C-alpha cells in the first residue's frame, strides 16, 4: 500500500477539500469522529483506503491531508465544523492576511514567510508513510493564494520529493462567480511556474460546473456549495482507483502513463454523467450506452470545448455502479460509428476502462440524486487548448495597457515575468495545435 | 437591442446583411474586438470559435460552421467523398478525382493506375488539374497527357487534385457553349438546409472546342476569365449570367423538359448528401454557441442532363440582382430566427 | 474490438479495449528568487521613506 | 482585520458622526455601545470597525480630529456622541481659518503628533490592521490641509497599509470661502500620491440631487449629509458584512485601480432618499443614472475602467445578474474593452434602515476628469492674478508650490483622457 497526501491551498482548495473528504468518509463508511466500524484492523493496516487515511491506536481514521490558506476565516470553518474531529490541529495552517488576489503577493511577499512551516507540516505526514507516492494539490487559478502560493509549494515539493508524482485539481476562472478582474493574470503566472512541476492536472472551469448545476440540478443561482459537491463527485470518481481495490489506475504514476504521453500537454478533459436533480422524483435510470454517449457531449464536460475539432492522445472510462464489460464494449462500438473521435497517428485508438461496482455516494440532503450507474471520462484531447486561448486573450487585452501590473511589481515581481509567462503559454498553444490540427 | 460585430470587411454578402440589420433599428454594431456581441460576422481564416459562447447572458451566433472547410477545400472534399460510407467511392455524382502532392513534399500512383485503363480502353482521357491555391482563373491545366499534369503540379508548392474533365458538357444554343450552375444554400442553427429559390448560370460566351484545351475560355466558365479573355462577354446574356427563368424556358424549348425535373432534383439530392454527411461533425445543436453558414455549390451538367458536383464554396458572393433577396432571406431565417425582431428558400428535408 | 488486460476483483473490474492501432531549480536558486524579490520590495520602500523624509 | 477611521475638521467630523450613527444602527449597536440586534450577520465582521470592551461594549475604532473645539463638542453632544472613546477626541484651539497652509504647515503641524499617538494606540491593539479610512473635505483648512498632513505621516509609519478616503469636493453652489479651489487643488495633489482609494463626494452633486431630484428648495448640510451617510454605508457594506467580493480594502483596490494615480471613484446610490420598494430593474437603472452619481460628472462623457455594484435587501440573486449583465451588454461602449469582466457585483441580505432594498454604485470612470477640470479652472482664474495668495505665503509657502499642485492636477486630467481614448 502506497500513501497519497492531499494538499489544499486557498479558499477554493480548502472548500473543495471539505466536500471531497466529506464524500470520502461517506464512501468508506468513516464517521465524522473518525471511527470506522468496518475496519477490523485497529491501529493500522495497509488496505486500499489507507492510501488516504492513517490510523490512530484508538481506531481513528485521519486524512493524509494539509489545508493551507493565507487568511484564517475559511479554514476556521473546517476547525469548527462537522468533520472538525477528523483532522488534527497541525493539518490546518492559516496566516493572518491573504494574498489579495495577487499572484506576486501569494508567491513572493507572503509565501516566503509561511512556506517552510507548510513544508514541515507536510514532512510530518510524509514521515507517517511507508511508501509515499506523491501529492494531490487542490487550488484555484484566480486567487492570490491559490495561484501564487501553490506555484511556490510545487517548486519546493520537486526539491524535497523529486521522485514523487504531483497531480493538480485546478479551478479555472469564470466571471459568473469570479471575484477579481486580474484572475487571468494569476492563471497564466501560476501555470507558467507550475508547468514543469505538475505531472497531471485536471482543470475544472467554474463556468461549466455553474451551467451543469443550472441546467441539470435546476438550481437558478448555484452556490460554491452546489459547485463543490458536484466537483467532489468528479474528484472522487478520479481518485476512487486509489482508494478501492482495482487494477487501474492503481497509483499516481499510472495516471501520467495512461493520460499523458506529451509531458507539457498534461491537462486531461474530465466529463461526467449522469447529473440528476434529487428534487426530481420519478427518474428513468440511464443505461450504459446512454451515460457513455453523454461523455461525448460538451454540455457534460468540466471544460466547455469541442473535442470534435482536436485529437485524442488517451481516453480512460471510469464507471461506478451496475456496469458489466459487455455493455461497455457494445456502447463504445456504437459510439465509434457516430461520433468524431480522431486520435493522433502515434497513439492507439482505444479506451482504458475501470469499473467499480459500488454506485456513487451522494451527500444526504444534497442536490444530486442517487443513480444505478455513473461514468467519468478522462480524455487527453487537444480541444482543451480552447481554454488556454480564451485565457491568453484576456491576459493580452489587459497587459497591452499594463493594467493592474503595478500591484504585482509592488510585491517585488519583475514585469518581465509577465511576458515570460505569456511566452510559455504561446508555446503551449503551439504544442497543442501541432498535435491536434490537420 | 441586439448587438453584432463585423470581422470580414471583404464580404459583399454580409456587408449587405450588416446594413439590413442596422436598418431595422433593433441591431447595433460594435467595435470588431468587443466580446459583448450577439452575432459575429466572422473573418474567413482562423475565426476564433474557441472564444465564442463564453459570455454570460448573451446568446451568441456566428455566420460560420466550424469544420465546414472539410467540404469547401478541393483536396479535402475529395477525401471526404472517398472515405465517407454515406458518399462512398462509388459516388455517382462526383467526378473521378485524386489528391496529388507535389514531389517536393499522396495518391499519385493510384491516379496513374486509372489513367492507364482509359488510354488502354480508347476512352476519353482528358483530366483537369486544380487546387485551392488557385485564385480565380489561374492555376488550372486541362491535359489529356497525364505527364503534363504531374509536371505542372511539381511546379507548385501546395496540394492539388486531378479530376476527370467532363468532355461531354451540356451546350447552350445558340453559341455551343459550356456553363456551370451556382446554387446558394443556407444552413441555419437547427441544421435546416435551405436552398435559395434563385440560382445562376455562369456561362461561356465562346463555342466549346474539344480539340484545344490550351485556350482556357471555352472550357473555363469563371466570370473573371470571361470578362477578360473572352471577346464575347455579355453577348447572349448580361455578364454571362443566365438566370433560372431563362434557362428553364430554354430546357423546355430545346429539350422538352424542365429545370426542376432534369437538373434540380439531382442538385437538391447532392446538397442534402453533402451536408447530412458532415452534420455530426459540425452541428452546433448542443453546443455553447450557434452557427449558420451560407454555401455556394457549383455544378456541371452533361449532355445527358446528368448533374455533377464541381466544388463547394464556403464564402460565396452573390449575383448582382440577387443580393437583396438572398440577404434579406439570411436575416429572416438565419438571424431573426434566433433573435426575433419586434419564402425564397426550398427546405431540403431530412 | 479487441479486449485486453481484463482484471476482476470483488470491488469491480478493468480492461482495455483497442479499436485500432497507431501509425528543476534547486533549493538555493528558489531561495535567491525569493530574496531578489524581497530586495526590490525593500528598495522601493526605502525610496518611499526617503521621499517622505524630504 | 481592523480598519482605523479618522475624521478631520468640520465637514469630516459631521459626516463622520453620521456614518457611525448609521452603521451602528445597522450592526444593532445602541448609543451606549450595547448590542441589541436580532441577526447573527450583524456581529460577524463587527471588529472591522469596532473594538470590544468588558460588559461586551462596542467602541468605534474612530479618531476625531480638529483644530478648533466647536464641531467636536457638537459630536460629543450629538446622538451617538457618547459612543466614541473619550481619549480619541484630539483637538487644538486656534482653528485653521479655512487655510490649507495653516492646516498643513503651521497650526496643524503642532497638533499632528498627538493624533499619530492615538492612531498608534489603536493600531497596536489590532490583530491585523488593514489600513485607514479618513473622512474630510478638501475646501477648508483642517480636513484638507491637516488631513493630508496626517495621510503623509500615517503612510510614513504604516507604508504597507491601505489608505482610503472619503473626500468632499467644494462647489461654488455650496461654498464657505472663495479660497476653496486653492485648498482643494493643493489637496488633490496629496491624494494622488498618498491614497490607494478615494471616494469623490462632490458638494455640487449633492446640491443638485437635493434641489432637482428630491425637490428641496433650500438644501442644508443636513440634507447633503443624508446622501453622504447612505453612500458611505453602501460602499462599506462589503467590508462590514460577510461576502466574497471586495471584502477588504486591498482586494477592493486590486479590483478597482488599474493604474496607481487613477484611484478616484464616483459613488452612486439608489433609491435617492430624503412606501413602494423598487424592483431590481429599477435599482439597476437608477444606480447607473447620472442623476444618482455623487460626483457631478457625466459618465457618458468618459468610460468605466472598473465598477463595483452592491445590492442590499432580499431580492432575486438571479434577477440581479440578468439586470447587471443587461446594463453592460446594452451600453458596452462605456466600458473599456481592454479590462475584461470589469463589473463586479455583490449582494447583502441586510437592507439599510427604512428601505426594503437599495443599490450602491462605485465607478472608476475617466469622466471624473470633469470634476478635476472644474476645480482647475476655478483655481487658475484666481492664481493667474495671485488673488488671496498672500494668506498662504504669509504661512511660509511660496507660489511654486501652487504651480506644482496645479501641474499635478492637470497631469491627472490628461491621464484620464489618455485612457478614455484607448
Ligand atoms: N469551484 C469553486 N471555486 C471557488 C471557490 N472559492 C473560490 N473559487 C474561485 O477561485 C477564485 C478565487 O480564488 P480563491 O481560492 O477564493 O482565492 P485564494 O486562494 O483564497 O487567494 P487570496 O484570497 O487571494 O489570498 C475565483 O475564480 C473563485 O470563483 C469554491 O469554493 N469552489
Ligand atoms: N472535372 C471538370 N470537367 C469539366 N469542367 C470542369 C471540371 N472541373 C472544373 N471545370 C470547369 O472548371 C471551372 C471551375 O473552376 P473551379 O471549380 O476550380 O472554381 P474556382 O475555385 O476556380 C472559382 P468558384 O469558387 O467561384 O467556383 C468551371 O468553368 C468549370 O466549367
Ligand atoms: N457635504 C458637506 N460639506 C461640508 C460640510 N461642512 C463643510 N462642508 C464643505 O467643506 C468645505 C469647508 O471645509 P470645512 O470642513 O468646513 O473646514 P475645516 O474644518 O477647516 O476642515 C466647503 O467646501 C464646505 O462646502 C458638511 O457637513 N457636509
Ligand atoms: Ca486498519
Ligand atoms: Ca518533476
Ligand atoms: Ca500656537
Ligand atoms: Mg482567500
Ligand atoms: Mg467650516
Amino acid at each position: 500500500m502506497r500513501e497519497c497526501i492531499s494538499i489544499h491551498v486557498g479558499q477554493a482548495g480548502v472548500q473543495i477539500g471539505n466536500a471531497c473528504w466529506e464524500l470520502y468518509c461517506l464512501e468508506h463508511g468513516i464517521q465524522p469522529d473518525g471511527q470506522m466500524p468496518s475496519d477490523k484492523t485497529i491501529g493500522g493496516g495497509d488496505d486500499s483506503f489507507n492510501t488516504f487515511f492513517s490510523e490512530t491506536g484508538a481506531g481513528k481514521h485521519v486524512p493524509r491531508a494539509v489545508f493551507v490558506d493565507l487568511e484564517p476565516t475559511v479554514i476556521d470553518e473546517v476547525r469548527t465544523g462537522t468533520y472538525r474531529q477528523l483532522f488534527h490541529p497541525e493539518q490546518l495552517i492559516t496566516g493572518k492576511e491573504d494574498a489579495a488576489n495577487n499572484y506576486a503577493r501569494g508567491h513572493y511577499t507572503i509565501g516566503k514567510e509561511i512556506i517552510d512551516l507548510v513544508l514541515d507540516r507536510i514532512r510530518k505526514l510524509a514521515d507517517q508513510c511507508t511508501g509515499l507516492q506523491g501529492f494531490l494539490v487542490f487550488h484555484s487559478f484566480g486567487g492570490g493564494t491559490g495561484s501564487g502560493f501553490t506555484s511556490l509549494l510545487m517548486e519546493r515539493l520537486s526539491v524535497d520529493y523529486g521522485k514523487k508524482s504531483k497531480l493538480e485539481f485546478s479551478i479555472y476562472p469564470a466571471p459568473q462567480v469570479s471575484t477579481a478582474v486580474v484572475e487571468p493574470y494569476n492563471s497564466i503566472l501560476t501555470t507558467h511556474t507550475t508547468l514543469e512541476h505538475s505531472d497531471c492536472a485536471f482543470m475544472v472551469d467554474n463556468e461549466a460546473i455553474y451551467d451543469i448545476c443550472r441546467r441539470n440540478l435546476d438550481i437558478e443561482r448555484p452556490t460554491y456549495t452546489n459547485l463543490n459537491r458536484l466537483i467532489s463527485q468528479i474528484v472522487s470518481s478520479i481518485t476512487a482507483s486509489l482508494r478501492f481495490d482495482g487494477a487501474l489506475n492503481v497509483d499516481l504514476t499510472e495516471f501520467q502513463t495512461n493520460l499523458v504521453p506529451y509531458p507539457r500537454i498534461h491537462f486531461p478533459l474530465a466529463t461526467y454523467a449522469p447529473v440528476i436533480s434529487a428534487e426530481k422524483a420519478y427518474h428513468e435510470q440511464l443505461s450504459v450506452a446512454e451515460i457513455t454517449n453523454a461523455c461525448f457531449e460538451p454540455a457534460n464536460q468540466m471544460v466547455k470545448c469541442d473535442p470534435r475539432h482536436g485529437k485524442y492522445m488517451a481516453c480512460c472510462l471510469l464507471y461506478r455502479g451496475d456496469v458489466v464489460p459487455k455493455d461497455v464494449n457494445a456502447a463504445i462500438a456504437t459510439i465509434k460509428t457516430k461520433r468524431s473521435i480522431q486520435f493522433v497517428d502515434w497513439c492507439p485508438t482505444g479506451f482504458k476502462v475501470g469499473i467499480n461496482y459500488q454506485p456513487p455516494t451522494v451527500v444526504p440532503g444534497g442536490d444530486l440524486a442517487k443513480v444505478q450507474r455513473a461514468v467519468c471520462m478522462l480524455s487527453n484531447t487537444t480541444a482543451i487548448a480552447e481554454a488556454w486561448a480564451r485565457l491568453d486573450h484576456k491576459f493580452d487585452l489587459m497587459y497591452a495597457k499594463r493594467a493592474f501590473v503595478h500591484w504585482y511589481v509592488g510585491e517585488g515581481m519583475e514585469e518581465g515575468e509577465f511576458s515570460e509567462a505569456r511566452e510559455d503559454m504561446a508555446a503551449l498553444e503551439k504544442d497543442y495545435e501541432e498535435v491536434g490540427v490537420d | 437591442m441586439y448587438t453584432f460585430v463585423v470581422r470580414d470587411e471583404n464580404s459583399s454578402v454580409y456587408a449587405e446583411v450588416s446594413r439590413l440589420l442596422l436598418a431595422t433599428g433593433q441591431w447595433k454594431r460594435l467595435r470588431k474586438d468587443n466580446p459583448r456581441f450577439n452575432l459575429m460576422l466572422g473573418e474567413r481564416n482562423r475565426l476564433p470559435f474557441g472564444r465564442l459562447g463564453h459570455e454570460p447572458g448573451l446568446v451568441q451566433l456566428v455566420n460560420y460552421y466550424r469544420g465546414a472547410d472539410k467540404l469547401c477545400r478541393k483536396a479535402s472534399l475529395v477525401k471526404l467523398i472517398k472515405t465517407s460510407p454515406e458518399l462512398s467511392e462509388s459516388c455517382t455524382w462526383f467526378p473521378e478525382s485524386y489528391v496529388i502532392y507535389p514531389t517536393n513534399l499522396d495518391e499519385r500512383e493510384v491516379f496513374l493506375a486509372a489513367y492507364n485503363r482509359r488510354r488502354e480502353g480508347r476512352e476519353g482521357n482528358v483530366w483537369i488539374a486544380k487546387s485551392s491555391a488557385g485564385a480565380k482563373g489561374e492555376g488550372i491545366l486541362i491535359s489529356s497527357e497525364a505527364s503534363e499534369l504531374l509536371d505542372f503540379i511539381d511546379e507548385q508548392g501546395q496540394v492539388h487534385v486531378i479530376q476527370k474533365y467532363l468532355e461531354k458538357p451540356l451546350l447552350l444554343e445558340p453559341g455551343h457553349r459550356k456553363f456551370d450552375i451556382r446554387s446558394w444554400v443556407l444552413v441555419d442553427h437547427l441544421y435546416n438546409i435551405y436552398l435559395y429559390r434563385e440560382g445562376v448560370l455562369r456561362t461561356s460566351s465562346e463555342p466549346y472546342n474539344s480539340a484545344n484545351f490550351q485556350d482556357k475560355t471555352c472550357h473555363l466558365t469563371n466570370h473573371c476569365i470571361q470578362k477578360e479573355y473572352s471577346k464575347n462577354y455579355g453577348r447572349y446574356e448580361e455578364g454571362n449570367e443566365m438566370f433560372f427563368e431563362e434557362f428553364n424556358q430554354y430546357l423546355m424549348d430545346a429539350l422538352n423538359t424542365t429545370l426542376e425535373n432534369s437538373i434540380l432534383l439531382q442538385i437538391k439530392h447532392i446538397i442534402r448528401s453533402c451536408l447530412m454527411c458532415i452534420e455530426p461533425a459540425i452541428s452546433t445543436k448542443h453546443l455553447h454557441y450557434q452557427s449558420f453558414q451560407l454555401f455556394g455549390f457549383d455544378f456541371m451538367v452533361d449532355e445527358e442532363l446528368k448533374v455533377w458536383l464541381i466544388e463547394v464554396n464556403g464564402a460565396p458572393a452573390c449575383a448582382q440582382k440577387l443580393y437583396a433577396e438572398l440577404c434579406q432571406g439570411i436575416v429572416d431565417v438565419a438571424i431573426s430566427s434566433v433573435f426575433p425582431l419586434a419564402s425564397i428558400f426550398i427546405k431540403l428535408h431530412h | 474490438m479487441e479486449v485486453i488486460e481484463l482484471n476482476k476483483c470483488t470491488s469491480g473490474q478493468s480492461f482495455e479495449v483497442i479499436l485500432k492501432p497507431p501509425s528543476d531549480p534547486s533549493l538555493e536558486e528558489i531561495q535567491k528568487k525569493l530574496e531578489a524579490a524581497e530586495e526590490r520590495r525593500k528598495y522601493q520602500e526605502a525610496e518611499l521613506l526617503k521621499h517622505l523624509a524630504e | 482585520r481592523e480598519i482605523v477611521h479618522i475624521q478631520a475638521g468640520q465637514c469630516g467630523n459631521q459626516i463622520g458622526a453620521k456614518f457611525w450613527e448609521v452603521i451602528s444602527d445597522e450592526h444593532g449597536i445602541d448609543p451606549t455601545g450595547s448590542y441589541h440586534g436580532d441577526s447573527d450577520l450583524q456581529l460577524e465582521r463587527i471588529n472591522v470597525y469596532y473594538n470590544e470592551a468588558t460588559g461586551n461594549k462596542y467602541v468605534p475604532r474612530a479618531i476625531l480630529v480638529d483644530l478648533e473645539p466647536g464641531t467636536m463638542d457638537s459630536v460629543r453632544s450629538g446622538p451617538f456622541g457618547q459612543i466614541f472613546r473619550p481619549d480619541n477626541f484630539v483637538f487644538g484651539q486656534s482653528g485653521a481659518g479655512n487655510n490649507w497652509a495653516k492646516g498643513h504647515y503651521t497650526e496643524g503641524a503642532e497638533l499632528v503628533d498627538s493624533v499619530l499617538d492615538v492612531v498608534r494606540k489603536e493600531s497596536e491593539s489590532c490583530d491585523c490592521l488593514q489600513g485607514f479610512q479618513l473622512t474630510h473635505s478638501l475646501g477648508g483648512g483642517t480636513g484638507s490641509g491637516m488631513g493630508t498632513l496626517l495621510i503623509s505621516k500615517i503612510r510614513e509609519e504604516y507604508p504597507d497599509r491601505i489608505m482610503n478616503t472619503f473626500s468632499v469636493m467644494p462647489s461654488p453652489k455650496v461654498s464657505d470661502t472663495v479660497v476653496e479651489p486653492y485648498n482643494a487643488t493643493l489637496s488633490v495633489h496629496q491624494l494622488v500620491e498618498n491614497t490607494d482609494e478615494t471616494y469623490c463626494i462632490d458638494n455640487e452633486a449633492l446640491y443638485d440631487i437635493c434641489f432637482r431630484t428630491l425637490k428641496l428648495t433650500t438644501p442644508t448640510y443636513g440634507d447633503l449629509n443624508h446622501l453622504v451617510s447612505a453612500t458611505m454605508s453602501g460602499v462599506t457594506t462589503c467590508l462590514r458584512f460577510p461576502g466574497q467580493l471586495n471584502a477588504d480594502l486591498r482586494k477592493l483596490a486590486v479590483n478597482m485601480v488599474p493604474f496607481p494615480r487613477l484611484h478616484f471613484f464616483m459613488p452612486g446610490f439608489a433609491p435617492l432618499t430624503s412606501y413602494r420598494a423598487l424592483t431590481v430593474p429599477e435599482l439597476t437603472q437608477q444606480m447607473f443614472d447620472s442623476k444618482n452619481m455623487m460626483a457631478a460628472c457625466d459618465p457618458r462623457h468618459g468610460r468605466y475602467l472598473t465598477v463595483a455594484a452592491i445590492f442590499r435587501g432580499r431580492m432575486s440573486m438571479k434577477e440581479v445578474d440578468e439586470q447587471m449583465l443587461n446594463v453592460q451588454n446594452k451600453n458596452s461602449s462605456y466600458f473599456v474593452e481592454w479590462i475584461p469582466n470589469n463589473v463586479k457585483t455583490a449582494v447583502c441580505d441586510i437592507p439599510p434602515r427604512g428601505l426594503k432594498m437599495s443599490a450602491t454604485f462605485i465607478g472608476n470612470s475617466t469622466a471624473i476628469q470633469e470634476l478635476f477640470k472644474r476645480i482647475s479652472e476655478q483655481f487658475t482664474a484666481m492664481f493667474r492674478r495671485k488673488a488671496f495668495l498672500h494668506w498662504y505665503t504669509g504661512e511660509g509657502m511660496d507660489e511654486m508650490e501652487f504651480t506644482e499642485a496645479e501641474s499635478n492636477m492637470n497631469d491627472l486630467v490628461s491621464e484620464y483622457q489618455q485612457y478614455q481614448d484607448a
